[PDB]
């Protein structure tokens, strides 16, 4: 049931400064009122920071997202290695009623999707290894943090109503963890 | 002739701790000692000789010092089936074995 | 000179002649710079 | 009236027989250290 | 938050740990130049000295008779003596066997014997036993490696392989590095032997049980060591490191014979004596080397750096920085985006990026060194 | 190895006699090796009683010289001991063990249970 | 796990991190995934069960 | 820094190029808390 | 974790054509388990019961 459409969806790659994303905090530590430092990932401040507007990304070492999101047009999220049954491949749908996370072994179509008129992504579904749920993310900001350090896989969240009109905002927003995973894993693709 | 007094002879220590056999002669065997290992109900197995020589297959926690009328055998960690009885035996002159210390658990 | 610095003993003749000297040199390594600190730490405090 | 120290007694280390008491193999490890007691008596001759 | 790796406004609050930075000049780190164009240099000579033969050889000689041997002018491979798995023990304890391909020594000694599966442990820097005590004596500061393989259908017969002999009983320990000839009676008691027979009296030639059905922890393992030397000679046996073109009066880096630096090399007045092999100064720091091929004398500076400082007047006041670059002649540099820019200057106690000179005089605030000073 | 094999029958009647055997495999008689036995009796412990050289000559023990003949076979590549009168403070296990002064290799030895 | 006591110095375990000392109310307000706290200094003061 | 500190060799530089790191740093650390006692002592009676 | 899903499933399948379930991220109390008569034979090889 699954064809891949003809036209190539070739976003335009703009150049743009960002002047302020990727501040935050490490780990799930207080400290009150005091400056720490810190070696960790992140985009370096004032860089260039690329606009987008579903071919493969490269890997990084860690990817920021951010989407200026109106009434989810986004909709899902395919990331893994292999991205097929012989390894652990990850799916993140935001559905109308969770969120969902698998790190399991499907059998992708090239463009898998919702099939609008949610599982119709797979072709087969064997040896599954593990499952996430958590609440809706839902004119709004949705930002991730993708970081892999010592074995552990760190995603942190931030949802906020965003309203500029083109580029990153002259503001700032720490980003809080929602899930911290222990998983030893090699990503090399996502979607 | 030269007669051997021991001193570990038996004793019952925990594990892994240190195990002395004092082995005391009546005149200078000062190179002449040899050591040996036997389970009950087997054979006498050789730890160390020759001015403190481990034999082949003996591990290097053994070890051996003294010499004339004061010698040593020393287990640095003691184990279960060590249950053994520890010569020691001069070849100074006609030899001697003593009377063995009976490692007990 | 009375304090062992981690070493086993305060008398240095007693570390030749308790157990073999491959290994009574760490020792002796040990009581070297305890008593070396020491006498840092004396030539510190007498220099303060 | 008052009292104030104006000296102390004056000192000096042999650094190798009080760090050894006359044991070759202490000295031998005890030189690995380098210059290691030439500035402790230049201190201490200083301190003379 | 602030980023530490970005501009100097911003490095200057990662040192203080705070946002506000007050006005004057601090410690950001040190500098350095990079080097590039990577210079390796070995002798001409090139052939390969035979160290397989001596792995590879059928029949060694005793324990307490070892043979000892002197392998110099060669090029050794470790590259294939690495990987290789035929040898049941390869153990460097001086050394890691992975990073032998890079240096080159000379005057390598290897003493090579046959001994039972479990004394394999025996040899190796710091071990007591039979043959580590009364047989081959090691030194705590024995540097090198070596290796052990099984030899028991070759080195076991079926009637006993007794040529494998060694010493039981001896007056006295055995110095290392020495072999004995001599086989004397020996003395376990007070009766005078003089080599005939008789109780306390013992031949030490004394057998193994060699037999081709024994299994492993007993089987003859043809044992060979591998010991080196610390900077006596010029170097003769090198590894498989090849050579390269050397450049002068750029900070490059510097494999000379094994001997790893960094530095400008140029031209020098001074004699070296042929002789010589290399020079050093002052504490053990190469001032001068002659390349071991075009045999003419270089000397070598580390090559010149110094610590990096920001002039910058506050975080409230300005956001403009100026760096200072210690001590260095501001054209061996190689932030490429200040380096190249409005004006650049030079002190005698270094360089300035994003500072103009000017001819007034004023009393001043922040200070740079050698005498000048910076401000907003 | 120089292993040591003892051999034959083991349950004796009181006042009766034992006749023992030390089988060599992995060790030339013809050396410097003293070819000894040690016994193990109660509140005694091991013994040394003597061994024998390959020429013939011997050197025993004075607890148990006056009892103790012992013989050679070079060719058999064995060593024997004889025990005339076997007392019951004989009640010991007696091990064949090759012997300079020390006895590195030792045969598993026979416990004498009269019965 | 056993049940905490205040105002008497003890040993507390509190998540798997361990020490000593007595335990008084405190009243700072911490955020949702703010588990413990530190000071300054680098010295525990602050926890939270 | 002409001194072994009771390592192997008295260049760092040697101690990167002859062994792995995970057995290079002991010696390193002997190295670097004998220079660095060393450097205290000349940082202390600098400050003296 | 639903132990007792499994310990009392309504139907298991033959030896030959064996049920596979995979049982990951949850808390199992097995004291429940262990003080219940309901397994005729509890013979633990990993740990002790």
């Amino acid at each position: 049931q699954c064809v891949n459409l003809r036209t190539r969806t070739q976003l335009p790659p703009a150049y743009t400064n960002s002047f302020t994303r990727g501040v935050y905090y490490p780990d799930k530590v207080f400290r009150s009122s005091v400056l720490h430092s810190t070696q960790d990932l992140f985009l370096p401040f004032f860089s260039n920071v690329t606009w987008f507007h579903n071919p493969v990304l490269p890997f990084n070492d860690g990817v920021y997202f951010a989407s200026t999101e109106k009434s989810n047009i986004i909709r899902g999220w395919i990331f893994g290695t292999t991205l097929d049954s012989k390894t652990q491949s990850l799916l993140i749908v935001n559905n109308a009623t969770n969120v969902v996370i698998k790190v399991c072994e499907f059998q992708f179509c090239n463009d898998p999707f919702l099939d609008v008129y949610e599982s119709g992504v797979y072709s087969s579904a064997n040896n599954c290894t593990f499952e996430y749920v958590s609440q809706p993310f839902l004119k709004n900001l949705r930002e991730f943090v993708f970081k892999n350090i010592d074995g552990y896989f760190k995603i942190y969240s931030k949802h906020t109503p965003i309203n500029l009109v083109r580029d990153l905002p002259q503001g700032f927003s720490a980003l809080e963890p929602l899930v911290d995973l222990p998983i030893g894993i090699n990503i090399t693709r996502f979607q | 002739d030269i007669q051997l007094t021991q001193s570990p002879s038996s004793l019952s220590v925990s594990v892994g701790d240190r195990v002395t056999i004092t082995c005391r002669a009546s005149q200078a065997i000062s190179n002449s000692l040899a050591w040996y290992q036997q389970k009950p109900g087997k054979a006498p197995k050789l730890l160390l000789y020759a001015a403190s020589t481990l034999e082949s297959g003996v591990p290097s926690r053994f070890s051996g010092s003294g010499s004339g009328t004061d010698f040593t055998l020393t287990i640095s960690s003691l184990q279960p089936e060590d249950f053994a009885t520890y010569y020691c035996q001069h070849y100074y002159s006609t030899p001697f074995f003593g009377g063995g210390t009976k490692v007990e658990i | 000179l009375s304090s062992n610095f981690g070493a086993i003993s305060s008398v240095l003749n007693d570390i030749l002649s308790r157990l073999d000297p491959p290994e009574a040199e760490v020792q002796i390594d040990r009581l070297i710079t305890g008593r070396l600190q020491s006498l840092q730490t004396y030539v510190t405090q007498q220099l303060i | 009236t008052e009292i104030l120290p104006v000296s102390m007694t004056k000192t000096s280390v042999d650094c190798t027989m009080y760090i050894c008491g006359d044991s070759t193999e202490c000295s031998n490890l005890l030189l690995q250290y380098g210059s290691f007691c030439t500035q402790l008596n230049r201190a201490l001759t200083g301190i003379a | 938050a602030v980023d530490c790796a970005l501009d100097p406004l911003s490095e200057t609050k990662c040192t203080l740990k705070s946002f506000t930075v007050e006005k004057g000049i601090y410690q950001t780190s040190n500098f350095r130049v990079q080097p590039t164009e990577s210079i390796v240099r070995f002798p001409n000579i090139t052939n390969l000295c035979p160290f397989g033969e001596v792995f590879n050889a059928t029949r060694f000689a005793s324990v307490y008779a070892w043979n000892r041997k002197r392998i110099s002018n060669c090029v050794a491979d470790y590259s294939v003596l690495y990987n290789s798995a035929s040898f049941s023990t390869f153990k460097c304890y001086g050394v890691s066997p992975t990073k032998l391909n890079d240096l080159c020594f000379t005057n390598v000694y290897a003493d090579s014997f046959v001994i039972r599966g479990d004394e394999v442990r025996q040899i190796a820097p710091g071990q007591t036993g039979k043959i580590a005590d009364y047989n081959y004596k090691l030194p705590d500061d024995f540097t090198g490696c070596v290796i052990a393989w099984n030899s028991n259908n070759l080195d076991s017969k079926v009637g006993g392989n007794y040529n494998y002999r060694y010493r039981l009983f001896r007056k006295s320990n055995l110095k290392p590095f020495e072999r004995d000839i001599s086989t004397e009676i020996y003395q376990a008691g007070s009766k005078p032997c003089n080599g005939v027979e008789g109780f306390n009296c013992y031949f030490p030639l004394q057998s193994y049980g060699f037999q081709p059905t024994n299994g492993v922890g007993y089987q003859p393992y043809r044992v060979v060591v591998l010991s080196f030397e610390l900077l006596h000679a010029p170097a003769t046996v090198c590894g498989p490191k090849k050579s390269t073109n050397l450049v002068k009066n750029k900070c490059v880096n510097f494999n000379f014979n094994g001997l790893t630096g960094t530095g400008v090399l140029t031209e020098s007045n001074k004699k070296f004596l042929p002789f010589q092999q290399f020079g050093r100064d002052i504490a053990d720091t190469t001032d001068a080397v002659r390349d071991p091929q075009t045999l003419e004398i270089l000397d070598i500076t580390p090559c010149s750096f110094g610590g990096v400082s920001v002039i910058t007047p506050g975080t409230n006041t300005s956001n403009q920085v100026a760096v200072l670059y210690q001590g260095v002649n501001c054209t061996e540099v190689p932030w490429r985006v200040y380096s190249t820019g409005s004006n650049v200057f030079q002190t005698r106690a270094g360089c300035l990026i994003g500072a103009e000179h000017v001819n007034n005089s004023y009393e001043c605030d922040i200070p740079i060194g050698a005498g000048i000073c910076a401000s907003y | 190895q120089v292993q040591l094999q003892q051999s034959g029958p083991g349950l004796v009647k009181p006042s009766g006699t034992l006749s023992l055997t030390c089988a060599v495999s992995g060790a030339s008689i013809s050396s410097g090796d003293w070819w000894s036995w040690v016994r193990q009796s109660p509140g005694r412990g091991l013994e040394w009683i003597g061994g024998i050289f390959h020429s013939g000559t011997t050197n025993y023990s004075p607890s148990l010289k006056s009892r103790v003949t012992m013989s050679v076979d070079q060719p058999k590549n064995q060593f024997s001991l004889h025990l005339t009168s076997v007392t019951a403070a004989d009640t010991a296990v007696y091990y064949c063990a090759r012997m300079r002064g020390i006895f590195d290799y030792w045969g598993q030895g026979t416990l004498v249970t009269v019965s």
